[PDB]
DNA sequence: AACCCTTTTATATAGTATTTTATCCTC
DNA sequence: GAGGATAAAATACTATATCCTGGTTAAAGGGTT
RNA sequence: CCAAAAGAAGUCUUUCUUUUGGUUAACCAGGAU
């Protein structure tokens, strides 16, 4: 609607939006340009946060210095961090391997203490990889995404249990920090708070509050109103702080020296010390937030105070005593309650730049660590910035983090959804978080406070189920890293356009209404109950006048790819997973339509996934040609864009972009300019609109089967290309010179006739399994020094001639034409990595049709493999001879509730043939609410019916109701959306109307031709000599364990104890069998398998004396 | 009883295996940390990989190669010691390392239960002391002298 | 499909819960790159 | 032993083996199948083979 | 896993509001999570029996 | 006291001795069960026991030259306790103190590893395998097929 | 200026089993 | 008041279905040749 | 057990003789039923 060229899709939506949706890659820049502070984020937090903008950079280098000695003589401190242009474009970076990235300038400035002599330079801090403006980086090549991380705050959590024994309620708190160590309070059996400092041991509280320094009239005096706390006093034990601090000692070093003094050198050293103990900026937010404690002033240290530990105590007294309200000498009430760590205002989001910040903090904290043991070695007065300062640690963490790391991915590359929906997921699995295999079912679950930050619906389906979600489309993420959503607010029950963005705790406190709720064009509800939401995500009826916010709008709850199934309302939620998750595996196809029946959100999708070509700014087309588009703008200046063709992406499908523009036309600002993968005039098409029956077919549909056209063959409506890429390269070795030639040892001439003049293949040559793709030969090495030979080479001239071709081979199971040859050299002063001196890389294309198993699917989860392709003619075909392109079976739809398609279907006829309203005599009932400008529609008209907020069943019938005729007065679909269809193969009529529409189905990445494999003889492991295992060498399928229990179930002992000796491991039996195979004798009987002897072997290498006996 | 086993199999007996056996499995000793010469890729001599202890590494032929052909079988060259053979037997013959000093086995003292401590009757965490040079104990103690 | 003729073949699907997860059919050439399977068997597998 | 060994907890199992001195008498279907002999079970017994 | 009092009021054909689809991903993330572990608590009582 | 009698007992009704807890020579395993193999451009990949293997060997070594060398006792008994931490990670790495590490921070394989778990010798090797004449592909419907 | 050696705190529970240790009972 | 006996807690080890593919496999310092 | 080279015979392309050469693993991640 806001995009300047966009094709017209009519809308059924009722309701308007106040909020446009913003940016779908806002997340990664945001949280990017903060870490290395550019203007623009300045600007950002001037209109917000203006009263303490700090870059992520600047605050690792302001807590890292000053850096000092112990004597204090010298001083070293850092500053303004710069960095300057990116070295090379985006895609040379890309096309070079090379990673993108741009140098790092900081201010290294030493000051000595008994001299005043200042020594200021300006010290290169290494090459820091930067973010592209589609969200992602580009390291050695790849182009990979940094996740973001759901982890749980820092601060404090009280909680409650059950005791077996006293059958009576037990408190208790923690104090988690950031980088630092824990102190748990609790209350047991027998009244006795008791601290766990440093998980250690329980001790009495009374000790730690002594050790403070409080006296036990004190004590009593202020934690005098529990009567846990006087007991734990009066029988406490010692006193004095020299006393407790011994105790506290003892519990804490393992049988060390009682030194008095050194008590205190490790309390304060764990807790009150600025070095090893930190609760960052969120976690003394939240403690302060949470004890009520100083408010009015903002932060200005984060490391634990005695205030703070004795308001917690405090609060863990009253709590288990049973008030519900507490307040803190100096501070506000706060109410007393328990915490809950999967509620969403206590689990943070730690972004791209945050997860950066900590690996160059650990860097920083290993450069310091060389340059504190460096100051003391090196002379004083000969001391210079540049001298101390050691930055392979720094480059080191850098370098490591975007390599080995689950936080940091290939990007998914299937098609432009799935590297939108990659870069907006949120894992809670990953370096300080949760395991896999070590969840429980209580983080799994969808907390009431997701409600608009993250989608209940898109989820993995397999063991990862819960643990990976997807940021909803309006979210955000505010300086602590909780994540918000915009409500608009509603003032005396008039229902205003501020938006105001909330977090979890804000929307618990106050009372929010439905988006798709009666407003009367004047901001009031029509009636004074609506459904609400009250504070732990009740839901009720509220008079309208009670209500402090509303939704902006439906389809807030739901994500990107969510947000592209119509109909959604009507499909249940484990059927809207699938359906959602199956989405981002379909396949670009060579020729793209998008879908006719759609939700609206394909536009912004596919121009905010970045695989468009957008005019960057206005102006008239000069030349369009299949590479390039040539715009003058209106001031002088002319841009030249190029094209992607034909370029693999990291999964190995096609990246084809192909102009839409003219000659002559005008473009604007903001305006598609050229397709993509899988888009259609700047709109998602991620499949195809084909003619579908919904009968069952002679059981060849049958139990989730499908059945095709031929015509979807015929006229490559599904087809697909595929590029292959193969790599080899040229390394010195300590004997040296390696070669790329043609002259390969033991190889004839008819396997050398594609090879061009210097090795690697010609242009255009189609290849087949087994076939050589670059010529390579390296040194035979078994440099022996023989007599004659050796005599020969030294004074006669012999040359060595010891070769190996370890030459390049196209693997199993792969063929097609080479598209392309990309031929590095050290010649031409290449950057390679050290010691290659040639880097050649083939790439392989094939083209790839509909076949039986392939897999296909919906919108709406209904996949299924292709049981049948018929021939055209003996196809259900409608009065006028039309045949259908697909048939699915009826029994799937009613049991699995996803009766969305079948709306779909029907939707999909009427935007097919077209439809109009007759309004002779006055609008129709049923059209009533129809927005004007759908009371008639043109042949393969494209409509849009938002998620939640769309056709209405009464609308369906009454479109399917009238609809025009296609050439002649005939109308194929009855008003009940079925037609009556003729047996293609028999010729008689089916004796019933059948249900025909339009569905768009897509094709998904799961094709026969990477799946069949099959082996009789091949490649054998080396340490057990049992077949290999993948299509790529050979490999046979495993019999396990569970398949050798049905055969002996069965009592087959000959068929099992042949698979086990004879076919697998009995490394003479195999060549036996073969030999009487192949010469028509009995097989002989199997001898010992050799995995036992290995066995043996291994046991007596462990000092065991295992013997067979007879 | 079978040695490399031609199936017919009467019974596994496992135990604990001696010094003595341990140098009676082993056809050679190894003493040096080297395993392949990077310049000629051949093993070295008393490495993890020497010939002479474990076998050719071809068929039919020795380190030196003064014998390559199959009518030289079961005899050691003089010069190289490498037995002429197929080169199989690397599968199947050990070697063995001479400590310097005793060493305890871990399967016998860390697992729970400790069996060295119930056989001894001395708990974990002394154990740990003795044989990690952490502590001293008395061996031998002798009453007649005594008083 | 002379060497086929009456040699049968062992279908396994994995995981092989019980006993009936391994049967053993009579091979026939079809045109593709699937396996048929009967639909009668599909109980016992449990493969839709 | 050897059915032991590779059900679960091979270490124990096998430290309390080589200390105890067990014998093996290779009469499971998991030992026969482990070092590849014919069940005892079915086709596999005397009877019928 | 106790109720809502709610309760949902409307089909599938009709179409459920917002309320009512967020309020049934409980049960369904509940059943799928269940699910999982069901299978893979079975293989491992099936292989020790 | 019923618990000591078992391995008391164990130790006394069979004619085995206790002294094979405590180790004097180390088996070394055939190479070919811990091969390293030639990868293109002059690269080896090594079986992670011939690290082991070799962090043995060189502290007995060490140890011998200090013995004869001759040197006070507390160097002596650093090394002999140096040595038995190297042959307790050889037989079984991680089960006490910290890990062996290799390359990448990543704990090495003991000799107990190749037997222990759902990828040891036993269930992987030994009850499972890979055989020949096998193949797989996805399966569709037949309903012309007889059963 | 190039080899050889060396070395580098948490989202889990559930079940059982053995070693402290801490306190209570008994003489 | 001292010693033995029994609860308690505190740690130590074991286990958690099947199958497939794709990307990596060290650097830094000291001593020596 | 395969590949290359040379020699002999015949067939118009197979056989015989001699020489040379001639397979991995572990982790992490992502999917599927
Ligand atoms: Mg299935
Ligand atoms: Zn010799």
């Amino acid at each position: 609607n806001s995009v300047p060229g966009a094709p017209n899709r009519v809308s059924f939506a009722k309701l308007r939006e106040p909020l446009e949706v913003p940016g779908l890659l806002d997340v990664q820049t945001d949280s990017f340009e903060w870490l290395i502070g550019s203007p623009r984020w300045r600007e950002s937090a001037a209109e917000r946060g203006d009263v303490n903008p700090v870059g992520g950079l600047e605050e690792v280098l302001y807590e890292l210095s000053p850096i000092e000695d112990f004597s204090g003589s010298m001083s070293l401190s850092f500053s303004d961090p710069r960095f300057d242009d990116v070295k090379a474009p985006v895609d040379e970076c890309k096309d070079k391997d090379m990673t993108y990235a741009a140098p790092l300038f900081v201010t290294a400035e030493f000051i000595n203490n008994n001299t005043g002599e200042i020594k200021s330079q300006t010290v290169f801090m290494g090459d820091f990889p930067m973010m592209t403006e589609k969200g992602t980086f580009i390291i050695n090549g790849t182009e990979r995404v940094v996740v973001s991380q759901l982890v749980r705050s820092p601060g404090v959590y009280f909680d409650e249990t059950i005791d077996k024994s006293t059958d009576k309620t037990l408190h208790s708190v923690k104090v988690i920090p950031s980088r630092g160590a824990w102190l748990e309070f609790d209350v047991d059996k027998r009244d006795t708070v008791g601290v766990r400092i440093d998980r250690k041991r329980r001790q009495p509280v009374t000790v730690l509050l002594k050790a403070l320094g409080w006296t036990s009239e004190q004590i009593v005096e202020r934690f005098g109103f529990s009567e846990i706390m006087r007991s734990t006093l009066e029988k406490d034990n010692t006193v004095g702080t020299d006393e407790a601090l011994l105790d506290i000692y003892r519990k804490l070093r393992p049988g060390e020296p009682p030194t008095k003094e050194s008590a205190q050198t490790l309390l304060e050293n764990l807790f009150f010390k600025e070095k090893r103990y930190d609760l960052a900026r969120v976690g003394r937010y939240k403690v302060n937030k949470k004890l009520g404690l100083h408010v009015g002033e903002p932060i200005t240290s984060s490391t634990l105070t005695e205030e703070d530990v004795v308001a917690t105590i405090e609060y863990l007294v009253r709590l288990h005593e049973g008030q519900t309200t507490m307040t803190v000498p100096g501070g506000v009430e706060v109410p007393v309650e328990t915490d809950d760590i999967d509620h969403f205002g206590n689990r943070r989001l730690r972004t791209v730049g945050e997860l950066i910040q900590n690996q160059i903090r650990v860097g920083m904290s290993r450069m310091e660590r060389v340059v504190r043991e460096r100051m003391t070695t090196q002379d004083v007065e000969a001391i210079t910035p540049q001298t101390l300062i050691n930055i392979r640690p720094v480059v080191a963490a850098i370098k490591e983090f975007f390599g080995t790391s689950q936080l940091s991915q290939f990007m998914d590359q299937n098609n432009p959804l799935s590297g939108l929906t990659h870069k907006r997921r949120l894992s809670a699995l990953g370096p300080g978080g949760l395991s896999r295999e070590r969840a429980g079912l209580e983080v799994r679950d969808v907390h009431p406070s997701h409600y608009g930050r993250m989608c209940p619906i898109e989820t993995p389906e397999g063991p990862n189920i819960g643990l990976i979600g997807s940021l909803s489309v309006y979210a955000r993420v505010n300086p602590f890293g909780f994540i918000e959503t915009p409500y608009r607010k509603v003032v005396d029950g008039v229902v205003s356009d501020e938006i105001v963005y909330l977090t979890a705790d804000e929307e618990d406190r106050h009372v929010v209404a439905q988006a798709n709720s009666p407003i009367d064009a004047d901001g009031r509800f029509v009636e004074p109950r609506v459904l609400v939401r009250r504070k732990a995500g009740e839901v009720e009826y509220v008079p309208s006048s009670e209500v402090d916010y509303m939704d902006v709008s439906p389809r807030q709850m739901v994500s990107v790819a969510t947000a592209m199934i119509p109909f959604l309302e009507h499909d249940d939620a484990n059927r809207a997973l699938m359906g959602a998750n199956m989405q981002r595996q379909a396949v670009p196809l060579v020729r793209s339509e998008a879908p006719l029946v759609g939700t609206g959100m394909e536009l912004r999708a596919a121009i905010d996934a970045g695989d468009v070509v957008v005019a960057e700014e206005s102006g008239v087309i000069e030349e369009v040609s299949a590479d390039y588009i040539t715009v003058m703008h209106d001031n002088g200046t002319r841009r030249t864009y190029r094209m992607r063709k034909f370029a693999r992406s990291n999964h190995g499908t096609c990246a084809n972009q192909c102009p839409i523009v003219d000659a002559g036309d005008r473009v604007e600002a903001g305006q598609v300019i050229a397709d993509g993968p899988c888009t259609d005039d700047g709109e998602m098409a991620l499949g195809k609109n084909l003619l579908v029956a919904i009968m069952p077919w002679e059981g060849h549909n049958y139990e989730d089967a499908i059945i095709l056209s031929n015509r979807l063959v015929e006229e490559d409506v599904l087809t697909s290309i595929h590029i292959e890429e193969h790599e080899i390269d040229a390394r010195d070795t300590k004997l040296g010179a390696e070669e790329i030639t043609r002259d390969i040892p033991n190889i004839s001439d008819e396997v050398l006739a594609d090879l061009d003049e210097r090795g690697i293949v010609r242009i255009g040559a189609e290849v087949r399994d087994g076939d050589i793709l670059v010529g390579k030969v390296t040194p035979k090495g078994e440099t022996e020094l023989t007599p004659e030979e050796r005599l020969l080479r030294a004074i006669f001239g012999e040359k060595a001639r010891e070769v190996r071709d370890t030459s390049l081979k196209v693997p199993h199971g792969e063929s097609g034409k080479v598209i392309g040859i990309r031929v590095f050299s050290r010649e031409d002063e290449d950057e390679l990595p050290a010691g290659v001196n040639e880097l050649v890389r083939v790439y392989v294309a094939q083209k790839r049709k509909i076949s039986d198993g392939d897999k296909l699917a919906g919108r709406h989860g209904n996949k299924g493999v292709i049981g049948k392709i018929l021939p055209v003619e003996d196809m259900p075909f409608l009065a006028d001879g039309t045949p259908v392109d697909i048939i699915l079976n009826t029994h799937g739809v009613p049991r699995r509730m996803n009766i969305g398609q079948i709306l779909e279907t029907h939707l999909g006829w009427c935007a097919h043939s077209g439809w109009k309203v007759d309004a002779a005599k006055g609008v129709p009932d049923w059209a009533a609410r129809l927005p004007d400008e759908l009371l008639e529609a043109q042949p393969n008209a494209i409509v849009s019916t938002p998620v939640f907020d769309g056709a209405q069943e009464a609308e369906l019938q009454g479109l399917l109701s009238c609809t025009l005729p296609n050439r002649d007065g005939d109308v194929l679909v009855d008003a009940d959306g079925k037609a009556m269809l003729f047996d293609g193969r028999s010729g008689e009529p089916f004796p019933y109307p059948v249900t025909v529409g339009y569905m768009y189905i897509m094709k998904l990445h799961h094709l026969v031709d990477d799946k069949i494999h099959a082996r009789s003889t091949g490649p054998y492991s080396m340490i057990t000599q049992q077949p290999l295992g993948g299509k790529a060498q050979f490999g046979g399928q495993r019999f396990g364990e569970m398949e050798c229990w049905a055969m002996q179930a069965y009592g087959a002992a000959y068929t099992l104890q042949e698979l086990l000796t004879i076919k697998s491991d009995d490394t003479v039996g195999r060549v036996k069998v073969y030999e009487a195979i192949v010469k028509g004798e009995n097989i002989p009987e199997p001898g010992i398998p050799e995995s036992f002897k290995v066995l043996l072997k291994e046991l007596q290498s462990l000092c065991l004396n295992v013997e067979v006996l007879s | 009883g079978a040695m490399l086993d031609v199936n017919f199999f009467d019974e596994l007996r496992i135990g604990l295996a001696t010094a003595e056996d341990i140098r009676q499995w082993s056809y050679g000793e190894v003493k040096k940390p080297e395993t392949i010469n990077y310049r000629t890729l051949k093993p070295e001599k008393d490495g993890l990989f020497c010939e002479k202890i474990f076998g050719p590494t071809r068929d039919w032929e020795c380190y030196c190669g003064k014998y390559k052909r199959v009518r030289f079988k079961g005899i050691i060259c003089e010069r190289c010691g490498v037995e002429v053979t197929r080169a199989k037997v690397r599968r199947e013959r050990m070697g063995h390392i001479e400590l310097a000093a005793p060493v305890t086995h871990i399967w016998y003292f860390k697992g729970v239960p400790s069996r060295l401590g119930y056989l001894l009757d001395l708990a974990p965490k002394d154990l740990e002391k003795i044989i990690y040079f952490a502590a001293y104990v008395i061996t031998s103690v002798d009453e007649e002298m005594r008083h | 499909e002379e060497v086929i003729a009456e040699h049968p073949v062992l279908l396994n699907r994995a995981p092989t819960l019980h006993r009936l997860g391994i049967q053993a059919f009579e091979p026939m050439l079809v045109e593709g790159k699937a396996i048929q399977l009967h639909p009668l068997v599909c109980e016992a597998f449990n493969a839709d | 032993w050897l059915s032991a060994a590779s059900f679960q907890e091979t270490t124990r199992v096998l430290t309390d083996a080589a200390i105890n001195c067990r014998s093996d008498k290779l009469n499971g279907l998991k030992e026969n199948v482990i070092i590849g002999k014919l069940i005892p079970a079915g086709t596999g017994i005397n009877r019928y083979r | 896993g106790e109720f809502i009092p709610r309760p949902v009021k409307s089909s599938f054909r009709e179409g459920l509001t917002v309320l009512e689809y967020f309020i049934n991903t409980h049960g369904a993330r509940k059943g799928l999570a269940d699910t999982a572990l069901r299978t893979a608590d079975s293989g491992y009582l099936t292989r020790r029996l | 006291a019923l618990k000591r009698l078992k391995v008391v007992a164990a130790f006394q009704q069979s004619g085995n001795s206790p002294m094979g807890m405590v180790l004097d020579a180390v088996p070394v395993i055939p190479p070919e069960l811990r091969p390293m193999v030639q990868l293109d451009g002059g690269r080896f990949a090594t079986s992670d026991l011939n690290d082991l293997y070799r962090r043995v060997i060189n502290r007995n070594n060490r140890l011998k030259r200090l013995i004869d060398l001759g040197a006070p006792e507390i160097i002596v008994n650093n090394e002999k306790r140096m040595l038995q931490e190297s042959v307790d990670a050889l037989f079984d790495n991680g089960r006490r103190g910290r890990p062996v590490t290799g390359p990448g921070n990543r704990p090495l394989k003991s000799l107990s590893d190749l037997l222990k778990g759902k990828q040891g010798r036993f269930r992987q090797n030994l009850l499972g395998k890979r055989v020949d004449y096998s193949g797989r592909s996805v399966i569709v419907v037949g309903p012309q097929l007889k059963l």
